[PDB]
DNA sequence: AGTAGTTATGCCGGTCA
DNA sequence: ACTACT
RNA sequence: UCGACCAGGCU
């Protein structure tokens, strides 16, 4: 229920998807769905 | 005295460590698994649940009373309901106890196994008994409750064993050893620089004689000498969980000399 | 939902035997009984026991498949000795050294303080 | 979630050691890994069993009727 | 010394007066 | 129910390559300088350690089918000697000039013969049990 | 944490102090000094992405900071304080984390990706969502027998009500060919 | 459902408890693995539907596949990790379990063998039994390298009639190999025969590993005392013969490569210095751990993990990277903002210095997992396109 | 599942006399495969153990947070320092026959999820039953009872 | 494509799989409760109607 | 340029006439 | 997000 | 008897 509410969308292969540096600190690096929206969807 | 001998190292009310000496290893084995599992025990297996109101769910409750420990001394002379002749059950075949709890006092009032009350004539026998190894003399908590909250059961003990449910077992761990200084090569200790030194030694490594390099590897070594220990949950006594397990398998030994008999007519 | 009653691990289901001797074809005098509502605890003891008859030839046991409370026991003697009777000795055997160690345990109990 | 009748692993008793446990830490002011063996625990399988247990049922009876 | 520095096991401390303070779900409140 | 082979070798030396039950062994024969030999062998129900006199022998029986336990307590046993294996022969290489050499597995553990006088002796056959004394 | 060089008493260091924090744990046992305290004063402050640009940090607020004047074989290998620039100082690095990682035990010791498994996997497990589900008319609902905290945890937890909460128990396991099964 | 064996058909077996139930070799046919895979299951209704099944489609037949002229199923996991073991020269077993192994072959003619050691013990090999389950005229030979109708090490392999003359057997000889123990067993004696042959084969194997047992922890994962220093070498050096390049790059004394830029050609010497590191810090490990190293026992027989899963655990996980390069500046002229501009060395395009047994810091951290999440990525773009092509 | 994307389902059940055990009688809740290990590089997972087994003994919470001054050297101090072997390996006896395991294996406690998803719903079947209206064809969902 | 190329059937089954190193190759464990719900329309002959009729 | 056509398999809450 | 055709 | 659309989750 914690992660629910610290999560993010990403409306729309590639750059989007990928982790960046600038999300050091700001998003969570391992915490995405696979597959589809991966990447996409991004926890605080 | 003749066969296979014991030599009870330390032995306690609940412990009974001991060496099995100059028997199998298959039945060294055979005694440990039996004490776990087929010794027949009384534990509760039915609980009409009239009223409760507690935080805990009614299969959640009757889960525990389950585990409960009960005596079972003389659970030799109550019989397996599933051969006494009553529909159902009776005296003859279960022990009967009761719970009754109410929140009267502001704070948490306590279920305790010591609150269980039997009904069911005992026909004067060591049968059913919340056994008690508590300091206060209650224990296992059954549940806890607050206010207005009322708590009306009824169970049925019956006779059981492990196979069937674990609450039925009377066991509950048991010590094996053999061969403390690998000298049967039974195992082969993994390592970095040695196995000596980084594997602990045991405490019955002293009784019995270490290695000596030297010595060529004896194979025509068996394996004698078991170092157990019986630990007991109380509804039968230590020493009797070693006895009625040795008796126990020893039956069911004979049940096939029996069975290879009524196989003969034909 | 599909689990079978625990029961059914000691009790003889209706009509079954806890033996159930077969003659295996394979070799000369040597059989296959089968321990209906049995486990390990008779199985391996029975086998090492057997194991000591210096008449006996080959005994091995073996659990078809976990599920089943039940094992098969294969038993092959020297000639003019009969395997079902190897099973018997094997058996008293057993139970006569479990008897000495009931006893000798009792001893060294009674024999005890605490 | 009151405590557990009895360990998992090996079946030993220890429905009664959670009183007992919880004073031997508040009253006689005892650490965990003591107060465990004080109460006869001895491998872990017993052990891990009270250390762990989070006695939710508390919170539970907070609540009221 | 109320003026020495800080190793690691002090930024818990901090890092827990965060909580205290925001808590978990700060941002959707806010 | 007879012998195919016969002699006393020396241990050139023994090695146990990664084998804590199992060294490889290699010995020269104390008569004809052509007969060499390599043998594996449980070195931990008969240890080996290098410059050794061993009795080395073959034939096929011991005076086969089903095996049977000891029994034998009396019974006949061209056991006189302190390891006896059996396994079987799968190679007779010809080590060029008149130098026969032939493989033997005892399922597992192998052995490599040479010299050239078991002309009507080494069988091919599956049958050989090896022994050893001293 | 800010690290503002401000020491007339040596180099460049983190404003905020020993007493500072030893100020903080004082008003945790009493349950003054909030968070908004080591803001307003100063001690901390909120980097947004774009400012995060133009700055300098360092890890472990120690280790980055001393002089340089033997070392653990077991520990990892860190780099060094190669700087003096040093504007700000990470909290504690553990915190790039998330909710959901933040319970995984060790993730510094698993490839990357079995880290995002765990990490939407602890969404399928079953625990005590709430303690006042016996009160609650959810359209499905799974609440654990007997909850246990986890032997090993994670300071993150702490915050994230873990321990009290739990998500599974702490069984005896043996890694092992056993029955082929 | 991919291909053919996808769908093969099974004879029933009415059981207790609630999954399907499937021999673990015809596992890698459907690619299925227990985490919770389902599978569905239809029942002919003709008696010539199900005759359709019965001689096409069964199991048996579908052993070999057209798809690479080879056999499709081979022996697995614990089978395949215990053939081995019980295949080691070392390996011997007495009487009392031989008869249950023995026994344990349904199809067992009731001789027992005879033992490869009479001497004072009588004891069998494992080669020995394990053979019972390999029918009659069954002839294999392979040599691996130092193989040599007397391999010293054990190495390739020689059946005769059946029956285990030398080498181990591991993965390259009853796995879904080419010259398959399988591949021939199934050509030479029939689909039938080769199907119970996996049968058997595992019944004696499982067994045997039932008891001898078998496992793994850190302690398999952990590279000895100075072979671990040894390899914080191998990598420091190789950290200055790139520290060098680098300098020797900022002074403009550098051949730019025909068709690569400086910087093009700077880094290709770069990463091929980190890697061509990592490896040998791995190679060096490998070769400390021990036969007795569980980890490495698995790899020998084939059963699970290779060269880099033991590297990249005990020695150094190496340089992470994205569409090639090794980790941007996402960053005005760096990777993260603990860096200082211009920054090109190792510690920060995203070399893991570290192994997984000592633990990433917060940056080789952050890093692999920038690398990780593009794997993720693409595996889930690989599959829609792979999927539609296969259409 | 662990906490380390190590999922797996349950595939038989065995009672004490079966399971295999330590001399000090200790027995496992669960038996995971070493296989699983190897490929899946899940290094935490070992320690996860190493470390929660000490914490038991010790009854001291066990630190597994990210980037402490742990390591598996120090731990296998302590549980050495506790009598048992300091990797976790133990001696263990096979169950059904008493006598000991040639190898040593891994155990010890590691927290374990039991996840959502338990075959009892799931397990569907079908052989004829509710079609659908404008298609005539079977309906869909195990809910529904489609095929 | 989704009615006619391939369609939903009746006398099919589904659920979770689990390996058991005691099956033939080639035979497949199936869950009782499936195996008394699919079913197969076997035709009275002389040579069944024995078994058949204990069926019903 | 403008102009359309695709995109893995299968399985398991909440509004609308 | 990618790709070809009118 | 029983459907559509949307969205979300598992492999
Ligand atoms: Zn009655
Ligand atoms: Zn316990």
């Amino acid at each position: 229920t914690l992660s629910h509410l610290r999560r993010t969308n990403t409306p729309i292969l590639a750059k989007p998807r990928q982790l960046h540096n600038t999300h050091w600190g700001l998003v969570c690096p391992a915490e995405t769905p696979e597959g589809q929206a991966c990447g996409l969807v991004k926890n605080l | 005295e003749e066969g296979p001998q014991v030599k009870i190292r330390e032995a306690s009310k609940d412990n009974v460590d001991f060496i099995l000496s100059n028997v199998d290893l298959a039945m060294a084995n055979s005694l440990r698994r039996v004490m776990i599992a087929e010794i027949p025990t009384l534990a509760i297996d039915s609980v009409e649940v009239e009223t409760n109101t507690t935080v805990l769910a009614d299969e959640f409750i009757a889960h525990r009373l389950g585990l409960i420990p009960l005596q079972s001394m003389d659970i030799e002379q109550l019989e397996y309901s599933r051969d006494c002749f009553c529909e159902d059950h009776c005296d003859k075949c279960s022990v009967v106890l009761t719970l009754q709890a109410f929140g009267e006092s502001e704070s948490t009032t306590n279920v305790y196994s010591k609150d269980l009350v039997i009904v069911s004539n005992l026909m004067g026998r060591n049968i059913g008994h919340p056994i008690i190894q508590d300091k206060e003399g209650n224990g296992v908590l059954i549940c806890k409750l607050r206010k207005g909250q009322e708590l009306k059961l009824t169970c049925v003990a019956k006779k059981g064993i492990a196979k069937e449910h674990a609450k039925w077992g009377p066991a509950a761990a048991i010590e094996f050893e053999y061969d403390p200084w690998n000298k049967l090569k039974h195992t082969d200790y993994w390592y970095e620089q040695d196995s000596a030194k980084e594997w602990p030694q045991s405490k019955n490594c002293e009784y019995e004689d270490p290695p000596n390099e030297g010595d060529p590897f004896d194979y025509k070594a068996q394996a004698d000498t078991f170092y157990m220990n019986v630990e007991s949950v109380g509804s039968i006594p230590v020493d009797q969980v070693v006895v009625r397990g040795i008796d126990t398998l020893q039956k069911k030994v004979a049940s096939i000399l029996l069975a290879l008999t009524q196989m003969d007519q034909d | 939902m599909n689990a079978p009653d625990r029961f059914e691990l000691f009790l003889l289901g209706e009509g079954e035997s806890k033996l159930k001797i077969d003659p295996d074809t394979k070799a000369p005098n040597a059989v296959v009984i089968t321990f209906e509502k049995e486990d390990h605890t008779l199985g391996n003891l029975i086998r090492a026991e057997l194991l000591n008859d210096r008449k006996v030839l080959f005994a091995a046991y073996k659990v078809e498949h976990p599920f089943f409370a039940r094992f098969k026991l294969r038993i092959q003697t020297t000639e003019g000795y009969d395997p079902k009777d190897a099973l018997k000795n094997a058996c008293n055997s057993i139970i006569n050294k479990l008897g000495a160690l009931k006893t000798n345990f009792e001893t060294e109990w009674n024999l005890q303080t605490l | 979630m009151i405590v557990p009748v009895r360990c998992f692993s090996c079946g030993k008793v220890v429905g009664d050691k959670w009183e007992s446990y919880l004073n031997l830490l508040q009253e006689d002011e005892l650490d965990e890994g003591t107060a465990l063996s004080r109460l006869g625990l001895k491998r872990y399988c017993c052990r891990r069993m009270i250390l762990t247990h989070v006695d939710l049922i508390e919170k539970f009876l907070r609540y009221n009727p | 010394d109320e003026s020495a520095p800080i190793t690691a096991e002090d930024s818990w401390a901090v890092i827990s007066a965060f909580f205290r303070e925001k808590g978990l779900v700060s941002q959707q409140l806010d | 129910s007879n012998t195919l082979f016969d002699d006393i070798f020396q241990v050139s030396e023994v090695d146990p390559g990664r084998y804590n039950k199992v060294c490889r062994i290699e010995a020269a024969s104390t008569t004809q300088d052509q007969c060499k030999l390599t043998l594996d062998i449980n070195v931990e129900l008969f240890p080996v350690a290098a410059q050794d006199s061993l009795t080395v022998t073959i034939a096929s029986s011991l005076n086969t089918r089903s095996w049977r336990p000891p029994q034998a307590g009396d019974r006949s046993l061209a056991d006189d000697y302190d390891y006896v294996m059996y396994g079987t022969a799968y190679k007779f290489e010809e080590v060029s000039k008149d130098l026969i050499a032939v493989y033997y597995s005892f399922g597992g553990l192998l052995m490599r013969l040479e010299g050239n006088y078991r002309n009507l002796n080494n069988l091919k056959q599956e049958n050989a049990y090896l022994l050893i004394r001293r | 944490f800010i690290v503002e060089d401000d020491e007339s008493l040596g180099h460049k260091e983190l404003k905020v102090r020993k007493g500072h924090i030893a100020k903080l744990m004082a008003t945790e046992y009493q349950d003054e000094y909030t968070w908004s305290s080591l803001l307003n004063e100063g001690l901390v402050e909120y980097i947004d992405a774009e400012e995060e640009e133009s700055i300098l940090i360092a890890m472990q607020p120690e280790d980055l900071e001393p002089a340089e004047a033997d070392v653990d074989p077991a520990k990892r290998i860190r780099v060094s304080h190669h700087a003096t620039t040093f504007t700000h100082c990470e909290i504690h690095p553990s915190m790039i984390l998330g909710v959901a990682a933040s319970i995984i035990p060790f993730p510094d010791h698993n490839q990357s990706p079995r880290n995002t498994y765990q990490s939407a996997m602890g969404k399928q497990a079953m625990g005590v969502f709430l303690t006042n589900y016996n009160v609650r008319m959810d359209t499905m609902a799974n609440i654990l027998y007997y909850p246990q905290k986890p032997l090993g945890t994670t300071r993150a937890m702490e915050y994230l009500k873990f321990r009290e909460l739990p998500a599974g128990q702490n069984a005896i396991v043996a890694i092992a060919c056993y029955s082929g099964y | 459902s991919l291909h053919k064996m996808s769908m093969m058909a099974h004879r029933v077996k009415v059981i207790p408890y609630s999954t399907f139930r499937l021999n673990l070799s015809v596992t890698s046919p459907y690619n299925a693995d227990f985490d919770g895979d389902e599978m569905n299951l239809h029942v002919p209704q003709s008696e010539e539907t199900r005759a359709e099944l019965s001689q096409l489609c069964a199991v048996p037949l579908q052993i070999v596949s057209p798809q690479s002229n080879k056999p499709c199923m081979g022996i697995v996991q614990d089978t395949l990790c215990g053939i081995r073991k019980l295949t080691l020269r070392d390996t011997f077993i007495e009487l009392d379990q031989v008869l249950n192994m023995l026994y344990w072959v349904p199809d067992w003619d009731g001789v027992i063998p005879t033992p490869a050691i009479i001497k004072p013990k009588p004891l069998w090999s494992g080669k020995q039994i394990l053979s019972v389950a390999i029918p009659n005229g069954i002839h294999l030979q392979r040599f691996d390298e130092g193989t040599t109708l007397l391999s010293p090490k054990d190495n390739g392999m020689l059946i005769i009639d059946g029956q285990i003359i030398f080498g181990v057997v591991e993965k390259k000889t009853v796995g879904s190999s080419n010259g398959g123990l399988i591949h021939v067993v199934t050509r030479e004696k029939g689909p039938q025969v080769c199907a119970k042959l996996f049968g058997n084969i595992q019944k004696v194997v499982n067994f045997w590993l039932l008891h001898n047992g078998f496992s793994t922890g850190i302690g398999d994962t952990i590279a000895d005392g100075p072979t671990m220093r040894e390899i914080t070498e191998t990598i420091a050096e190789a950290k200055k013969k790139v520290l060098d390049v680098t300098k020797e790059a900022q002074a403009n004394l550098l051949t730019a490569k025909h068709g690569m830029t400086l910087r093009e050609s700077f880094e290709d010497n770069v990463v091929r210095f980190l890697n061509e590191a990592r490896d040998k810090a791995g190679r060096l490990a490998e070769v400390n751990l021990k036969d007795l190293n569980n980890v490495k026992q698995m790899v020998m027989a084939g059963s699970k993990g290779s060269f880099i899963n033991i590297a990249q655990m005990s020695a150094c996980v190496g340089q992470q990277s994205v569409e090639g390069k090794r980790i941007a500046f996402g960053f005005v002229d760096r990777t993260l903002p603990h860096f200082s501009k211009d920054d090109y060395s190792p510690e920060s395009k995203g070399f893991v210095e570290n192994s997984y047994l000592r633990g990433l810091t917060p940056q080789e951290f952050f890093f692999h997992a920038m690398g990780g999440r593009e794997g993720l990525i693409d595996t889930a773009v690989k599959t829609a396109e792979t999927g539609y092509i296969q259409r | 599942a662990s906490r380390h994307g190590q999922k797996g389902t349950i595939g038989i059940t065995y009672r004490r006399e079966d399971m295999p055990f330590t001399a000090e009688g200790i027995v496992p809740d669960l038996i995971i495969n070493p296989h699983a290990i190897p490929s899946r590089m899940t290094v935490a997972h070992l320690i996860e153990c190493l470390l929660s087994k000490v914490a038991a003994l010790s009854g001291n919470e066990g630190d597994a947070s990210p980037f402490t001054d742990i390591t598996v050297e120090g731990i296998s101090k302590l549980l050495r320092e506790h009598g048992y072997q300091s990797r976790g390996f133990e001696v263990m006896y096979n169950g059904h026959t008493g006598k000991k395991l040639m190898a040593q294996i891994f155990f010890g406690p590691t927290y374990y999820q039991r996840l959502r998803h338990m075959v009892d719903d799931k397990i569907h079947a079908r052989a004829r039953g509710p079609m659908q209206v404008l298609t005539r064809q079977p309906v869909e969902g195990r809910s529904r009872d489609g095929g | 494509r989704g009615n006619l190329m391939g369609k939903r059937v009746d006398f099919s089954a589904r659920t979770v799989i689990s390996g058991d190193p005691n099956l033939e190759l080639d035979q497949v464990g199936v869950p009782k409760s499936i195996a008394k719900t699919l079913t197969y329309p076997e035709v009275v002959t002389p040579y069944n109607i024995d078994r058949l009729t204990q069926l019903v």
